[PDB]
């Protein structure tokens, strides 16, 4: 027999990681315009809107 | 560790407004409309979690 004896050590690690993203954006832009005159004038009514 | 967020932001406008004139002459006369509107809105949210 061989008197030895016995030592011994082990270690074990992990690491784990994520990441999210997330982005939206909306814009709209609307405009109307109009513009409308009439002219009437006879010698004697006259008409206008 | 977890984050959550979330900001919006509503706007709206809106204006019109109408003129009209008439008159009748030969007996001079006048009449005269006016009308004005405006509309405005606005909206606002936020969210955030964690």
């Amino acid at each position: 027999a061989v008197l030895g004896g016995i030592y011994e050590y082990t270690l074990v690690m992990n690491k784990e990681a994520m990441e999210r993203g997330d982005y939206t954006l909306n814009n709209v832009h609307a405009c109307a315009k109009n513009d409308f005159k009439i002219g009437g004038a006879i010698e004697e009514v006259y008409v206008s809107l | 560790a977890n984050d959550l967020l979330s900001k919006v932001k509503k706007d709206k406008s809106d204006s019109f407004g109408v003129t009209i004139g008439i008159g009748p002459a030969g007996s001079p006369l006048l009449v005269g409309v006016g009308v004005s509107h405006s509309q405005d809105t606005s909206f606002l949210n936020e969210l955030n979690k964690y």
